C-alpha cells in the first residue's frame, strides 16, 4: 500500500459514498511524510468535510428539538446530544492534530499553506458552532488568526479571481456572523472581496471560471441575506 | 360560439363539489375537469346563472385563470375545462399542511395577485376567494375556479365586513376581493386557518360583519420579513374606500420579491 | 371582444422573427409575448389575413394550444399570446443539443398530437407544423402556436409533397397536416436534423414532390420501440389518403406509453 | 426502560443517524415483550436503512470491477473491499436474522404479526442471497422462499386483499423470482393477478388504506411494465 496505490482506495471509497473508510484511508495517506499534490488535496477535503457535515447536521436538528419542549423527554435529547459532541469532537480534534504535525510544517507553497490553514480554521469553527461556556471564548480566539494568516497569505501572493481566494473570503466572512455576531465587519470584508472579484474579469482562463463563479454567487447570496 | 356536441365529454372519478354543482375528471381532449349538478330538467333561473357563468368564463383568457374549454347543455348542464395536477391550496394547508417555502409562498401570493388584476381590467369580479380555489398546477402556476357566482352566498371565513351586513344589490366591490385576498395572505403565511379560536357560525357572523372581530398576525412565522407583514395589514382594513387596489398589491409583492432572501443561512460551501 | 386600447402593451427585448413579423417579450397582466409587424401603413392585403389569424386564434381553448390573450390596432398591428418560459423544441434538439429520456420523449410527441387532436376536431388546419413551433412551457407542458398560417412559405423541410407538385387551390388537407407531425416525429426519436448529409435546397423541393425522398430510418435510436418505427412508416407515407388522422395516432403513442419501463430496475418495498 | 427507548429511536429517525437508530431498538425486541404496530415500523426502517446503505455500496462497487477489466492490481484491488462490504452487510442482515429467528416470530401472537416477521425474514434472506454466491448460495436461496410461502399461506386466509402488508409480501415475493431465481414467468403471473383481486375488492377499501396501497399498487405495475418488456 504505497503512496499511489492508497490513492486509489479513497477514490472507490469516494464513488461508493464510503466517506469514513474515504477519510480513514485518506488519513494514512498524509501521515506518510510525502508532499500532498493538488488532486490528493480535494480527496482529503471531501474526506474529512463530509463526515463532519453527517454529524453537524445531526446536531442541528437534534438542538432544535431539545429546546422546543417545555421532565424526562429533556435529559434524553440532552443525553443523546452529548453523544454527538462526542463524535464530533474527536473527529475535529483528529483532523487538527494532523494538520499541525505532517501538512503545515511540510507545507512549502504557499497556495498550499493557505488551502490548509483555511481548511485549519474551519475545525475550530464547527467546534465553536457547538462548544459552549469558558471553552468556547478560548477555542474562537485560536480560530481568528489562522483565517487571519491565511487571508494575508493570499492577500499579496495570489490571485482574488482565484477560487480559493474567493472560497476563504466566503469562509473568513461566514466566522464573524455565526461565531462573532459582527455583521458590520463581515459585509464590509465580504464587499471588498467582492468588489475585487469583479474588477478582474479579464485574466481568469477556462478552467477555473466554473468554481470561481460558483463561490462568486455564494457571497452574493449571503450578503442579500445578511443586509435585512 | 362553443357548443360541444354530447358524448364526448365523457365522465370519471368524482373528486368533489362546486358552486352549485359536483367537479368531475372527465375525458375530452385530454385530461379536463368537468363540473355538474346531476340534476335533470333543471330550474329556468339555474340555467339563467349557468348561462351567465359561461357569459363570464369566455370573457377570461390568462395563465392565471383556470382555462374554460367548453360547456355541455345535454344530458346533464355542465362546463368542461382545464385539469390542474394535484390539489386546491386549501388542500395543501388544511388536508396536507404542507411546509411551504418562503421564496415560494411569495410567488404563488405573486400570481395570485396577477390573477385578480387581469380580471378587474376586463371589470370582472369574483365575489368568491378562498383558498379553495387557489388551485395549485403541477406546484408550480396558479388558477382561479369558481366563477358561477361571479359577474362582470360565500364562506363564513372569506367575506369583507360589509357584504356581511347585507347591504345594497352589489355589496361585493374590488376591494372586497382585495380583504378576500388578505384573508387569504393570512393562511399563507401563518400557515393556519383563521379565526381558529372561534369554533361556531352564529358567534363569527356577528363579531365580524359589525367589525368587532379582525385577525390577529401573532401567529405568523418569525422569518417572514417585516414588509409584508405590513402589507398584510394595510389590505384588511374596516372600510372599502381605503384598502390599496390590486395593481398595488402586486407592485409591494415584486419589490420584496426582489430583496427577499433565500435558505441555508450560511454558505462555506466549496465545491470540491 | 379583445380589441386591446393603445398603449397597454409594453416590449421587451426581440425574441425572434416569427409568421409575418417579429415577437417580442412584452408585460401586460405578467410576462406575455407579443407579435407584430413593426411596419407603419399595413398593406391592404396584409390586414385580411391577420384578421383571420386573429379570427381563428379566438377559438382555440386548449392546455396544449398557445393562449391568445388579445390583439391591438394602433399604433401598431399586433397579437399578444401567453409566455412560455424557457425555450422551443427547435433550440433543444438542434441549437443546444440536448437529450430527454425515452419517457420524455413520448411525453412531447403525445402532447403535441393531443392537442392538434383539438384543432382538427374544430376544422382548423395549422398548416406551419415545424419544430420552431413545438414551444415547452416550464420544460413540461407543450404548445402549439404560430397560427399565421392558419385556416378553416417558409422553410420546405416541413410541408408535403401535396403541396409541392403545385395542387388545386386548396392543397392543404388533414393528412398534410399529419405528414407535418411524422417528420417532427422524426426529429424527436433519431435526435437529428432529417437529411443531415444533404446540405442544398433546390434539389430537395423536386425530389420531395416526385416521390424519391424520404427520411432514411437508420438513425433511430436502438431504444426507441418498433411500436413508433411502425407509425413513423404509416405518417411518412407519400400517399394521402393512406396516412392515419390524429385520433388514431393518438390513441396509438397512449398504448405506447403504459408499456414503457419507466425504471430500469425491479422496484422493492417503498417503505 | 420501554418508552425511553422508544422515545431514544424516534429521537434517532430526526438525526439521520440509524445505526444508533437500530442499536436502540434491537434492545426492545429483546425486552421480550410484545410489539405495537409503531415501533414494529421503527425496527422496518431502522434495519432497512443500515442495511440499503450497504446494498448500494456493494452495487456502486461490484459495477466498478466489472468495468475496469485490463489491469489486474485494479481489479484485485476491488475484491477485498467489495469483500469488506460484503461481510459487512454479512453481520447486519445476521443481526437481524438471528433477532427474528430467536426473539420476534416464536413471541408472536396475531397472525398478521407472524407474516409480517416471515417477510421481513425473507426479505433479510433475500439481501444476502443477491450478494452470496457458491453452493451456500441456493440454500439461502432456498430458506428464503419457505419464509415467503409460509408468508404467503397464512397472509391469503387472514388478512384482505388490500391489506398494504399483504401488497408488500406480493411485490417483494414477485421480485424475488425475478432477480434471484430468473423466473419472469412465474414473477409476473403472481404479480398480475395480485393487483387484480385487490382492485377487485376497491369497494370495501378505507380511505386510509388508500394513501399507503396505491404507491405499492402501482410499484407492482411498474414492476410488471419493466418486466412484460
Ligand atoms: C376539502 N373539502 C373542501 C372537501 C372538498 O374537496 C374538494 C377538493 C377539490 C375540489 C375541486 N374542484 C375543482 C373544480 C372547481 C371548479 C371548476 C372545476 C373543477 C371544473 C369547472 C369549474 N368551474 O369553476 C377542482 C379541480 C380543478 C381543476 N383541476 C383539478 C381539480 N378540484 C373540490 C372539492
Ligand atoms: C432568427 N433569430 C432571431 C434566432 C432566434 O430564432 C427565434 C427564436 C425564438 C422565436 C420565437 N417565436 C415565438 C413566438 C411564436 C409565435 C407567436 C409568438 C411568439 C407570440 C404570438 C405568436 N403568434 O404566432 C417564441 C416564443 C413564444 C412563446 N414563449 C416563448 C417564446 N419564440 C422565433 C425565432
Amino acid at each position: 500500500m504505497d503512496k499511489n496505490e492508497l490513492v486509489q482506495k479513497a477514490k472507490l471509497a469516494e464513488q461508493a459514498e464510503r466517506y469514513d473508510d474515504m477519510a480513514a484511508c485518506m488519513k494514512s495517506v498524509t501521515e506518510q511524510g510525502a508532499e500532498l499534490s493538488n488532486e490528493e488535496r480535494n480527496l482529503l477535503s471531501v474526506a474529512y468535510k463530509n463526515v463532519v457535515g453527517a454529524r453537524r447536521s445531526s446536531w442541528r436538528v437534534v438542538s432544535s428539538i431539545e429546546q422546543k419542549t417545555e421532565e424526562k423527554k429533556q435529559q434524553m435529547a440532552r443525553e443523546y446530544r452529548e453523544k454527538i459532541e462526542t463524535e464530533l469532537r474527536d473527529i475535529c480534534n483528529d483532523v487538527l492534530s494532523l494538520l499541525e504535525k505532517f501538512l503545515i510544517p511540510n507545507a512549502s507553497q504557499a497556495e498550499s499553506k493557505v488551502f490548509y490553514l483555511k481548511m485549519k480554521g474551519d475545525y475550530y469553527r464547527y467546534l465553536a458552532e457547538v462548544a459552549a461556556g469558558d471553552d468556547k471564548k478560548g477555542i474562537v480566539d485560536q480560530s481568528q488568526q489562522a483565517y487571519q494568516e491565511a487571508f494575508e497569505i493570499s492577500k499579496k501572493e495570489m490571485q482574488p479571481t482565484h477560487p480559493i481566494r474567493l472560497g476563504l473570503a466566503l469562509n473568513f466572512s461566514v466566522f464573524y456572523y455565526e461565531i462573532l455576531n459582527s455583521p458590520e465587519k463581515a459585509c464590509s470584508l465580504a464587499k471588498t472581496a467582492f468588489d475585487e472579484a469583479i474588477a478582474e474579469l479579464d485574466t481568469l482562463s477556462e478552467e477555473s471560471y466554473k468554481d470561481s463563479t460558483l463561490i462568486m454567487q455564494l457571497l452574493r447570496d449571503n450578503l442579500t441575506l445578511w443586509t435585512s | 360560439d362553443w357548443e360541444i356536441p354530447d358524448g364526448q365529454i365523457t365522465v370519471g372519478q368524482r373528486i368533489g363539489s362546486g358552486s352549485f354543482g359536483t367537479v368531475y375528471k372527465g375525458k375530452w381532449h385530454g385530461d379536463v375537469a368537468v363540473k355538474m349538478l346531476n340534476v335533470t330538467a333543471p330550474t329556468p333561473q339555474q340555467l339563467q346563472a349557468f348561462k351567465n357563468e359561461v357569459g363570464v368564463l369566455r370573457k377570461t383568457r390568462h395563465v392565471n385563470i383556470l382555462l374554460f374549454m367548453g360547456y355541455s347543455t345535454k344530458p346533464q348542464l355542465a362546463i368542461v375545462t382545464q385539469w390542474c395536477e394535484g390539489s386546491s391550496l386549501y388542500h395543501h394547508l388544511h388536508i396536507i399542511e404542507t411546509k411551504f417555502e418562503m421564496i415560494k409562498l411569495i410567488d404563488i401570493a405573486r400570481q395570485t395577485a396577477q390573477g385578480m388584476d387581469y380580471l378587474h381590467a376586463k371589470s370582472i369580479i369574483h365575489r368568491d376567494l378562498k383558498s379553495n380555489n387557489i388551485f395549485l398546477h403541477e406546484d408550480l402556476t396558479v388558477k382561479i375556479g369558481d366563477f358561477g357566482l361571479a359577474t362582470v352566498s360565500g364562506s363564513i371565513l372569506w367575506m369583507a365586513p360589509e357584504v356581511i351586513r347585507m347591504q345594497d344589490k352589489n355589496p361585493y366591490s374590488f376591494q372586497s376581493d382585495v380583504y378576500a385576498f388578505g384573508i387569504v395572505l393570512y393562511e399563507l403565511m401563518t400557515g393556519q386557518l383563521p379565526y381558529s379560536n372561534i369554533n361556531n357560525r352564529d358567534q363569527i357572523i356577528f363579531m365580524v360583519g359589525r367589525g368587532y372581530l379582525s385577525p390577529d398576525l401573532s401567529k405568523v412565522r418569525s422569518n417572514c420579513p417585516k414588509a409584508m407583514k405590513r402589507l398584510m395589514a394595510e389590505c384588511l382594513k374596516k372600510k372599502r374606500d381605503e384598502r390599496p387596489l390590486f395593481p398595488q398589491i402586486l407592485a409591494s409583492i415584486e419589490l420584496l420579491a426582489r430583496s427577499l432572501p433565500k435558505i441555508h443561512r450560511s454558505a462555506s460551501e466549496p465545491s470540491l
